[PDB]
RNA sequence: AGCUUUACUGCAGGCUGUCGCUGAGGACUCUCACUCCGGGAGGAGGACACCGAUAGCCGGGC
RNA sequence: GACUCGUACGGUCACUGAAUCCUGCCCAGUGCAGGUAUCUGAACACCUCGUACAAGAGGACGAAGGACCUGUCAACGGCGG
RNA sequence: GAAACAUCUCAGUAUCGGGAGGAACAGAAAACGCAACGUGAUGUCGUUAGUAACCGCGAGUGAACGCGAUACAGCCCAAAC
């Protein structure tokens, strides 16, 4: 479906309608140094290493819509369920 | 499965040894502190269980009887010379470097002083093609061109019983009575005619390898079976 | 032949013989070895724990 | 002022610069050729031998011994075995190389108690340790007030069951607090977890 | 349970880089460790190889 | 340590199975092997960022191997609508 | 066992190798960390507690400091000279 990269809405921060910018979260980058990361290095040894020898799962057919929501005003962005789309664009 | 056959051989085990305690004698090079006033007369002419092929006996000056690799020709009463000034004869034993090129060599040293190594086997022989300060080319009997140290010794002419494999077995009996003579597990039995338990090749309805012949050089024993890195197979191309 | 009564025929070779140290006819004169008490190969007395129960 | 021995000493808190670096590039030649386990008259690291209990007297023996080095040489697994045991290139031994080398010297002396040992070096795949020894029978130490304590019959084979001090060590014995639950008083006694 | 394989996961083994042993003056010389031949004298080789450690690949041989 | 008191007229690994007349075509896939501009290719060391250090992120170089190319069927096998 | 199974669990159990004693081992802090103006070698018993901690964060696994007791004990070299 088709989407405006603009348009009025509430901004639960100021809490008032304004104008939000819609954007595609960008995946963040790791930096490898969390507990999970820990605990692979430290439980990985000899043969099989339980869950860590595991790998990838799979793809829903369509995914849902990963969106971030940027207040006009105040810049905070805000969160929003998702809906299943298998392709979303920005008018504008 | 089970270990296949090629891994019960390295245990070393009575059926795979060769029947060492049956064989004369270790067949190599005299030593000589330099000089080479060693030489000694051809007392008999045995037959070398262990290479099928005639071994002659001398007695050297400083009394010291020995069985050596006997080149073809030589007979009893002959008199052998080993050392830098030795004759150039055949049977006689020398330096590479002393030997002049284009002479067929036999029972040659890869190291100097290890006693012979190369050429040893029923009229085969080497091949002394170039001479320097440095390097004596031998080509072996394989037709490979060895570099060689000129210090090296060998003996002259080619070993002595030539043309052994030119008569057919013919019979079972007759290989079972050679082989039985050597460090050899035979008859021998086709994997493909196995169980699946006992060789890579074994099981199936019908008789075939289960996979194409041609092994990586890289694969383990027990595996390693077939054409071995074969660069090719076939006669064809 | 068969592997049972035809074959028990040609059981004429001793081998376990009254041992020396134990007094067990389990030294096999063959092997100069005690299967009992380890006589010929142990200096040690032959014993394992799997004699009897763990717990005991 | 400083003692000769600090001399030797501080010469081995480096042995690869210097003089000492080039004693052992010498030594180890003999050394490679010389045994598992050979008697020496005199320590090589005078400082340190006389620091762990060493004396020029009666009854009191060295012994440099040759260890391999690396992880425990295993035979894999003939029967099943989960793939967390199925390891065989990565398994090492519980004991340091040092403890086994006290042990081996011990045994070549089965009179003798191990006092202590101390390193002398390791070259590319081997590792040398020198084993103090001590005759526990010899009145020359019976009477030293300062030795005649290994004589008791509770100090005998006492590096068999890691009363040595690398021993102690290696058993994790160190600290006295924190990390030391599964060690003290014993390793058997806490269930083999230390 | 035995057996198979491009089933899952691992383990040997082989190949390969790297670190240690290990030294002098991206290609090169040397000799002194180390290796090998030699009865020895000495010869070949040589900081490689072997061995220890690690990494990538192959890996129903298990 | 066996082979081996052995040395290519050797002995290892496989297939076929006396003699006689013969043994066509296929290298695409798989296997083995050789080559390789370029691509891909780990760890150590090295460069940047980060941290008074460190974890960590990135870069450069690039082995075997793979991509790609070639050889090979008395190599696995194939020889149709 | 986990209602399969690979980490985990059974379990550092079974079993194996080496060795001491009448008991062994431990032991006079580079401790503790109710953080203190505090405790004061070590075993062990009761408790702390199925707590903290671990774990396909599944099934399961699992201490310590302290406290109340038992018994009490503190020393010898290396080196300086
Ligand atoms: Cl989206
Ligand atoms: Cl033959
Ligand atoms: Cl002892
Ligand atoms: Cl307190
Ligand atoms: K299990
Ligand atoms: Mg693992
Ligand atoms: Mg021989
Ligand atoms: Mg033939
Ligand atoms: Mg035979
Ligand atoms: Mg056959
Ligand atoms: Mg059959
Ligand atoms: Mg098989
Ligand atoms: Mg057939
Ligand atoms: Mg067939
Ligand atoms: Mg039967
Ligand atoms: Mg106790
Ligand atoms: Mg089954
Ligand atoms: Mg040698
Ligand atoms: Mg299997
Ligand atoms: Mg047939
Ligand atoms: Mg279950
Ligand atoms: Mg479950
Ligand atoms: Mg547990
Ligand atoms: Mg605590
Ligand atoms: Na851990
Ligand atoms: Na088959
Ligand atoms: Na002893
Ligand atoms: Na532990
Ligand atoms: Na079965
Ligand atoms: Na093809
Ligand atoms: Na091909
Ligand atoms: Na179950
Ligand atoms: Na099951
Ligand atoms: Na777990
Ligand atoms: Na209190």
């Amino acid at each position: 479906m088709q989407m405006p990269r603009r348009f009025n809405t509430y901004c639960p921060h100021c809490n008032e309608h304004q104008e939000h910018e819609v954007e595609k979260v960008r995946s963040g980058r790791q930096t490898g140094m969390k507990w999970i990361d820990r605990q692979r290095e430290r439980n990985s040894g000899i043969g099989n290493d339980g869950k860590f020898s595991k790998v990838p799962g799979g793809d829903k057919p369509t995914k849902k819509t990963d969106l971030k929501y940027r207040c006009g005003e105040c810049g905070k962005a805000h969160l929003r369920e998702g809906w299943r789309a298998g392709r979303l664009e920005f008018q504008e | 499965g089970r270990r296949i056959q090629g891994q019960r051989r390295g245990r070393g085990t009575s059926t795979f040894r060769a029947p060492s305690h049956r064989y004369k004698a270790d067949l190599e090079h005299r030593k000589v502190e330099d000089g080479d006033v060693i030489a000694g007369t051809v007392v008999d002419i045995e037959h070398d269980p262990a290479r099928s092929a005639p071994v002659a006996a001398v007695e050297f000056e400083d009394g010291d009887r020995r069985l050596i690799l006997a080149p073809e020709g030589v007979g009893v009463g002959d008199e052998l010379q080993v050392g830098v000034s030795a004759e150039i004869a055949p049977g006689n034993t020398l330096p590479l470097a002393e030997i002049p090129e284009g002479v067929p060599v036999c029972n040659v040293e890869s190291s100097p002083g290890d006693g012979g190594k190369f050429a040893r086997a029923s009229g085969v022989n080497a091949q002394l093609l170039t001479h320097d300060r440095n390097v004596a080319v031998v080509k072996l009997p394989s037709g490979e061109m060895k570099r060689l140290d000129p210090q090296c010794r060998a003996t002259i002419g080619v070993v002595a019983g030539g043309g052994r494999t030119d008569k057919p077995f013919v019979k079972a009996g007759n290989k079972h009575h050679k082989m039985k003579a050597r460090g050899t597990k035979w008859p021998n039995v086709r994997g493909v005619a196995m169980n699946a338990v006992d060789h890579p090749f074994g099981g199936g309805g019908r008789q075939h390898p289960g996979k194409p012949k041609s092994i990586s050089r890289n694969a383990p024993p027990g595996r390693k079976v077939g054409d071995i890195a074969s660069k090719r197979t076939g006669r064809g191309g | 032949t068969g592997a049972g009564t035809p074959s028990q025929g040609k059981k004429n070779t001793t081998t376990h013989t009254k041992c020396r140290r134990c007094g067990e006819k389990s030294y096999h004169t063959k092997k100069k070895v005690c299967s009992s008490c380890g006589f010929g190969k142990s200096a040690k007395r032959r014993d394992y724990e799997w004699q009897s129960k763990a717990g005991e | 002022a400083r003692s000769a021995y600090s001399y030797i000493r501080d010469a081995w808190e480096n042995p690869g610069d210097g003089q000492l670096a080039e004693l052992q590039w010498q030594r180890q030649q003999e050394w490679r050729n010389e045994g598992a386990v050979e008697r020496i008259e005199r320590p090589t690291r005078l400082d340190k031998a006389r620091s762990q209990g060493y004396k020029a007297k009666q009854g009191v023996i060295v012994a440099r011994v040759s260890v391999r080095k690396g992880s425990a040489r295993k035979r894999r697994h003939k029967a099943g075995r989960r793939s967390k045991r199925q390891g065989v290139t990565r398994i090492t031994r519980r004991k340091d190389i040092q403890r086994v080398a006290e042990e081996r010297a011990s045994r070549t002396f089965p009179n003798l108690r191990v006092l202590n040992s101390y390193s002398v070096g390791q070259d590319g795949r081997q590792k040398w340790h020198e084993v103090i020894l001590i005759d526990p029978n010899h009145p020359a130490i019976q009477n030293d007030d300062d030795l005649s304590w290994i004589c008791a019959d509770d100090q005998a084979d006492r590096v068999f069951r890691g009363l040595t001090g690398a021993g102690r060590r290696n058993r994790g014995l160190s600290g006295k607090g924190k990390g030391s639950e599964k060690t003290r008083p014993s390793l058997r006694s806490n269930g083999g977890k230390g």
